C-alpha cells in the first residue's frame, strides 16, 4: 500500500493530498505539530 | 547547494522500505507456491494463452 | 435453451441456512463420530477430493528446487539424417515408380511423428526452463539498477568531496 | 415515401423539441414554472400529432419492405445494423403490460359468444347512458 | 454416468467468464433477486487458494465472479454497460491477473 | 435554412432486448 | 505519506529564497513552519507565503488583518 | 528477445513448407527448359541444405541441451538463495545511502539557517 505513496512524485502526491483533505483546505495549511498529532491518533 | 540539491532529489527519486516489503512479498509468495503445480498450470495454459499462427 | 438452467441447490440455500451452517455443521461432526443427501444443509459442506484424484470432463480424464540427454541428441540427428535419406528415396520412387510411392510416404511421417513424440516429451523437460530464460533475465535488469545506483550516488559523493576541497582552497 | 417523408420531418421536429426541453432541463437552476408548462404542453402536443400521423399513414409503412444497401457494408457495421434492426419494448414495459393483464383479468385468444358477450353489450348503454344524462344536464342550466 | 457435483459447479465456474452468460443471467429479474443466487456466488469463492485453482481452465471468471462480487455493494443498474466495461478493462486487470500468478 | 440540425443522441450502450432460445438442435 | 520531509524541503525552498532577495527592515520579523513564511506587520497584516518551486517565483496563500 | 524453442519451431515449420514448395514445383514443372529446371532445383537443394544446417546448429545450441536438469534444479534453487542475500545487501546499501542523504539534509539546513542569520546580523 505504502509504496504507491512513496514512489508518486510530489507534482501528483499534491492533488492527492488536495483531494483527500478536501475543497478549501490548501496542501500546506497542514501543521507539523498538528501532523505529528493525527500521526498519533492514527498509530494507537 | 543548488546542485547538491538536486543531486540529493534524484538520488531520494530512486528507492526505501517499500522496495524490501515488496521483495518480502515476493520471497513469502515463492516459497509458499510449489513449482510442480505452476509448471503442469503452465503447460495446460500454453495452448489456450498462446495463439498458433495456424489458426484460422 | 441457449443459456443452461441454474443448479438446483443453489436456490436451497437462503440467509437462513447460511447462518445457521455452523450449528448444522458442529451437529453433523458430533454425529460422525458419495454422500447422501438427507439434508439440504449437505452441499455447503466443502466436496470431499476423489480418492483416485481423477477428473473427467468432455471424454478426456486429468489428474522441487524451482518453486543422458547426448543419447536423446544423438538419436534426434540420426533419425534426422535417416528422414532426408528416405526423403531422397521416395522422391526416387516418385521418379522411377510412383504407383507405389504411399507405400514409403506414410513410413517417413512415422519417423517426423516420431521426432514430433521426442518433442513432445522434450515439454515438461522446455515448458518449466521458460522459468529459467526469465530468471537471468530479472536477474540483469536488478543487477543493472543496482550497479547505476552504486555509480551515481558514488559520482555524486565524488562531486561533493571536489566541493569541499574547491572550499577549503577558498578559505 | 411521401408518408414517410412526412413522418421523418415530424419525428425530427419532435426530437428537437426534445433536445430543446432536455437542454432547459439539464441547467443547475430550474426555470419558471409557467416556461416549463408552455413546453410540456407544446412538446406533448407535438407527441400527439406524430401519433396521428403515424395513424394516417399505416399502409404506406406497412407496404415498404426493408433491405440494407448493396454498398453498406455489414461486416464492419453490423452492431450499428443489429442496433437498429431490433425492436422489442425495455423489459419494464412488458412487465407492466403483463401486471396490466393481470389486474384487468383481460386475455384475449379464446374468448366466445358465454358470458363476456352479455357483459360486452352491458357496458356500451353505460356509456351512452351517462352521455345523455351529462348533455341533459348541460341543457338543464343556461351557460350562456 | 451422473457427473458429481464437483464437475458441475466448475463447469458453473468456467462458463461464469462468458460476457453473454452474465447479460442472460442479469437480464433475468428473479435471477438477482433472490438471495440463493448470490449465496452460491459467495459460497464460491474458496476456489480461488489452491489445489482447486490448479483445476481451473479459464483464469478470467476468477476475476469475474469477484467483479461480480463487487455487483453486490453496486447496486440491474450497470449491466448495459458491462460488456464495454470488461471490453476496456481487460487488459489492466489480464495483466493483474498475470501479476497474481505468473509472478 | 436549416436552423441547427439535430446532436447525435445514439445508444450504443443499450443492451438491448433480443430473445435469444431456438438454439437447440 | 512523504508529507513531513516535503514540507521540510518547502521550509527549506522558502528560506533560500527570501535569502536571495534583500527584505526590508520593516519585514525584518519573519517566521519559517509547515512550508510555510509569515510575516506579521503589527496591527497591519499577517500575511502567509509558500512556493512551488526554487525557480518559480512565490505566490499568495493566506492573508490575516490585525 | 525471441526464445530458442519458438525459432527452432518457426525453422522446422519453414523446412517443411520448403519442402512442400520444392515438390509442388517438381510435381507442376516437370516435363519448362531443362536447364532453367536443373538451375532452381541446384538452388532448391542448397535452400535444403542451409536449412538443414541452421536445424543442426539451433538444436545443439538449445542452453544446457547437454546438461541434466537436475543440477538446472540446484543451480537455480542456489540462484535465488544468492538473490535472497543480494536484496538483502541492496536493503542495507539503500539504508546507509539514505542515512548519508540525511546526513547531507541536516548539513545543509545548518548551513543555511547560518547563511541567513549572518546576513541579516548587519
Amino acid at each position: 500500500p505504502h509504496e504507491i505513496y512513496g514512489s508518486m512524485p510530489l507534482e501528483q502526491l499534491i492533488p492527492i493530498i488536495l483531494r483527500q483533505r478536501g475543497p478549501g483546505f490548501k496542501f500546506v495549511d497542514l501543521n507539523e505539530k498538528e501532523l505529528q498529532n493525527e500521526i498519533k491518533q492514527l498509530g494507537s | 547547494l543548488e546542485i547538491l540539491n538536486e543531486c540529493h532529489d534524484e538520488l531520494k527519486a530512486l528507492p526505501l522500505e517499500q522496495v524490501e516489503f515488496e521483495k518480502n512479498t515476493i520471497l513469502q509468495q515463492r516459497s509458499k507456491i510449489n513449482s510442480t503445480e505452476l509448471l503442469d498450470y503452465a503447460t495446460k495454459l500454453s495452448k489456450f494463452t498462446k495463439i498458433p499462427p495456424t489458426f484460422d | 435453451s441457449l443459456y443452461p438452467p441454474p443448479p438446483p441447490y443453489v436456490k436451497f440455500f437462503t440467509q437462513s441456512n447460511l447462518e445457521k451452517l455452523p450449528k448444522y455443521k458442529e451437529k453433523k461432526a458430533a454425529s460422525a463420530k458419495e454422500e447422501e443427501i438427507t439434508c439440504a444443509l449437505d452441499y455447503l459442506i466443502p466436496p470431499p477430493m476423489p480418492k483416485n484424484q481423477q477428473y473427467r470432463a468432455f471424454g478426456s480424464i486429468w489428474q522441487e528446487n524451482e518453486s543422458n540427454y547426448q543419447y536423446k541428441i544423438q538419436e534426434l540427428r540420426k533419425l534426422l539424417k535417416s528422414l532426408l535419406l528416405n526423403y531422397l528415396e521416395l522422391i526416387g520412387v516418385l521418379s522411377i515408380n510412383p504407383d507405389m510411392y504411399e507405400r514409403k510416404v506414410e513410413n517417413i511421417r512415422t519417423i517426423l511423428v516420431n521426432i514430433h513424440h521426442l518433442l513432445n516429451e522434450y515439454r515438461p523437460h522446455q515448458s518449466r526452463e521458460s522459468l529459467i530464460m526469465l530468471l537471468e533475465e530479472q536477474l540483469e535488469y536488478k543487477r543493472g539498477e543496482i550497479r547505476e545506483i552504486e555509480q551515481v550516488c558514488k559520482q555524486v559523493h565524488d562531486k561533493l568531496t571536489s566541493i569541499q576541497d574547491t572550499l577549503r582552497t577558498g578559505s | 415515401g411521401q408518408a414517410l417523408d412526412a413522418v421523418r420531418m415530424r419525428l425530427a421536429q419532435l426530437t428537437h423539441s426534445l433536445r430543446r426541453i432536455r437542454d432547459e432541463m439539464s441547467k443547475a437552476e430550474l426555470p419558471q414554472w409557467y416556461t416549463l408548462q408552455s413546453q410540456l404542453n407544446v412538446t406533448l402536443s407535438q407527441l400527439v400529432s406524430v401519433t396521428s400521423t403515424l395513424q394516417h399513414f399505416q399502409e404506406t409503412l406497412d407496404s415498404t419492405v426493408v433491405y440494407p444497401l448493396p454498398k453498406f457494408p455489414t461486416t464492419s457495421h453490423e452492431s450499428l445494423v443489429t442496433t437498429l434492426l431490433r425492436k422489442k419494448n425495455i423489459p419494464e414495459v412488458d412487465e407492466w403490460m403483463k401486471y396490466v393483464r393481470e389486474t384487468s383479468g383481460v386475455t384475449t385468444a379464446l374468448l366466445k359468444d358465454e358470458e363476456i358477450e352479455k357483459l360486452l353489450q352491458q357496458d356500451r348503454e353505460i356509456t351512452n347512458w351517462a352521455r345523455t344524462t351529462f348533455r341533459n344536464e348541460y341543457g338543464k342550466h343556461d351557460f350562456k | 454416468p451422473l457427473p458429481t457435483r464437483f464437475e458441475v459447479e466448475l463447469e458453473f465456474i468456467q462458463s461464469l467468464a462468458n460476457i453473454q452468460y452474465v447479460t442472460y443471467l442479469l437480464t433475468q429479474q428473479q435471477i438477482w433477486k433472490s438471495p440463493n443466487f448470490k449465496n452460491y456466488l459467495k459460497y464460491l469463492e474458496y476456489w480461488c487458494n489452491p489445489p482447486y485453482s490448479q483445476c481451473i481452465v479459464y483464469p478470467n471468471c476468477l476475476f469475474i465472479l469477484k467483479l461480480l462480487n463487487g455487483f453486490m455493494e453496486s447496486a440491474l443498474e450497470g449491466l448495459d454497460e458491462l460488456p464495454k466495461i470488461i471490453q476496456l478493462q481487460g487488459p489492466q486487470w489480464m495483466n493483474e491477473m498475470v501479476e497474481r500468478w505468473a509472478n | 435554412p436549416s436552423y441547427s440540425p439535430t446532436s447525435p443522441s445514439y445508444s450504443p450502450t443499450s443492451p438491448s432486448y433480443s430473445p435469444t432460445s431456438p438454439s437447440y438442435s | 505519506g512523504l508529507i513531513l520531509q516535503r514540507l521540510k524541503d518547502l521550509n527549506l525552498t522558502v528560506s533560500i529564497k527570501i535569502a536571495l532577495m534583500n527584505i526590508p527592515k520593516p519585514l525584518n520579523s519573519y517566521h519559517i513552519k509547515n512550508g510555510r513564511i509569515y510575516f506579521t506587520v503589527p496591527n497591519e497584516f499577517e500575511i502567509q507565503l509558500s512556493t512551488v518551486n526554487r525557480q518559480s517565483p512565490l505566490f499568495f496563500v493566506d492573508l490575516k488583518l490585525l | 528477445m525471441t526464445d530458442r524453442l519458438t525459432q527452432l519451431q518457426i525453422c522446422l515449420d519453414q523446412m517443411t513448407e520448403q519442402f512442400c514448395a520444392t515438390l509442388n514445383y517438381i510435381d507442376k514443372n516437370h516435363g519448362v527448359p531443362p536447364e532453367e529446371f536443373s538451375n532452381t532445383i541446384d538452388e532448391l537443394s542448397t535452400d535444403i541444405i542451409l536449412k538443414t544446417r541452421q536445424i543442426n546448429k539451433l538444436i545443439d545450441s538449445l542452453p544446457g541441451v547437454d546438461v541434466s536438469a537436475e543440477e538446472q534444479l540446484r543451480k537455480i534453487d542456489m540462484l535465488q538463495k544468492k538473490l535472497v542475500e543480494v536484496e538483502d545487501e541492496k536493503i542495507e546499501a539503500i539504508k546507509k545511502k539514505e542515512k548519508l542523504l540525511r546526513h547531507v539534509d541536516s548539513l545543509i539546513e545548518d548551513f543555511v539557517d547560518g547563511i541567513a542569520n549572518s546576513k541579516k546580523s548587519t
